[PDB]
């Protein structure tokens, strides 16, 4: 995740296992009742888009559910595609290209990447629009399953 | 001659800066080429003829073409539509080099930038049709018009452009 360091400046960390585990535990528990997504809010803070798929690829079992979610992701960053034109290049000295909808959800974007987005000036919050998609799909399962 | 040689007449709110003429890489890049040829002497009822540079960055470059929108989303190629990178043979080795602006691969439309330093980030990327031969100075007194973000101070125009040679 990207962590706010109390000396100034966002700083990288190494996703955390406990955290990890912790999401685990309150899945393999909870069988997508409403209170996974507050959870899963309450341990993805700061999480690059990396971090939340480690996050989700982790739940052993439930392979029709993370399928399903997939899908909604997909669709939502398909959306988010059409809605939002590639800017115009040529790409100024120091920028990093921007991120389109698989940029976000992390499936054809690198970890240097995402983390030049958050935490550039101002931060392009890659992680917390990819959060929003991952909580619409949430839904969709503890629709289906509760 | 096999690669044409362009004009474009620019001005300042108005006023007349001078003239920057472009030696296009027929011999290389002969769709692109001929596109911004086309586009230059307004020979299909449309073109650069009136259009401004909407975005300048000093020290990297300028960039116009968009005779539709004026503001970089728009612009069109004579093709009837957006057309293909045709190759990445040439570089953008310096100042003076006239590369297609794109918004992603096979996304050439009429937007094009003229370089104002060697931009080695952007070999693959854009493809490379011709360079500045007259005029170099105008286009680095074009620069003085950019800004970080690329805004314009003034309001820099081609007044008139066409072919030579």
């Amino acid at each position: 995740p990207i962590v706010q360091n109390l000396q100034g400046q966002m700083v990288h960390q190494a996703i955390s296992p406990r955290t990890l585990n912790a999401w685990v535990k309150v899945v393999e528990e909870k069988a997508f009742s409403p209170e996974v997504i507050p959870m899963f809010s309450a341990l993805s803070e700061g999480a690059t888009p990396q971090d939340l798929n480690t996050m989700l690829n982790t739940v052993g079992g439930h392979q029709a559910a993370m399928q399903m979610l997939k899908e909604t992701i997909n669709e939502e960053a398909a959306e988010w595609d059409r809605t939002h034109p590639p800017a115009m290049g040529p790409l100024p000295p120091g920028q990093i290209r921007e991120p389109r909808g698989s940029d976000i959800a992390g499936t054809t974007s690198t970890l240097q990447e995402q983390i030049g987005w958050m935490t550039h000036n101002p931060p392009i919050p890659v992680g917390e629009i990819y959060k929003r998609w991952i909580i619409l799909g949430l839904n969709k399962i503890v629709r289906m399953y509760s | 001659m096999v690669n044409p040689t362009v004009f474009f007449d620019i001005a300042v709110d108005g006023e007349p800066l001078g003239r920057v003429s472009f030696e296009l890489f027929a011999d290389k890049v002969p769709k692109t080429a001929e596109n911004f040829r086309a586009l230059s002497t307004g020979e299909k009822g449309f073109g650069y003829k009136g259009s401004c540079f909407h975005r300048i960055i000093p020290g990297f470059m300028c960039q116009g073409g968009d005779f539709t929108r004026h503001n970089g989303t728009g612009g069109k190629s004579i093709y009837g539509e957006k057309f293909e990178d045709e190759n990445f043979i040439l570089k953008h080795t310096g100042p003076g080099i006239l590369s297609m602006a794109n918004a992603g691969p096979n996304t050439n439309g009429s937007q094009f930038f003229i370089c104002t330093a060697k931009t080695e980030w952007l070999d693959g990327k854009h493809v490379v049709f011709g360079k500045v031969k007259e005029g170099m100075n105008i286009v680095e007194a074009m620069e003085r018009f950019g800004s970080r973000n690329g805004k314009t101070s003034k309001k820099i125009t081609i007044a008139d452009c066409g072919q030579l040679e």
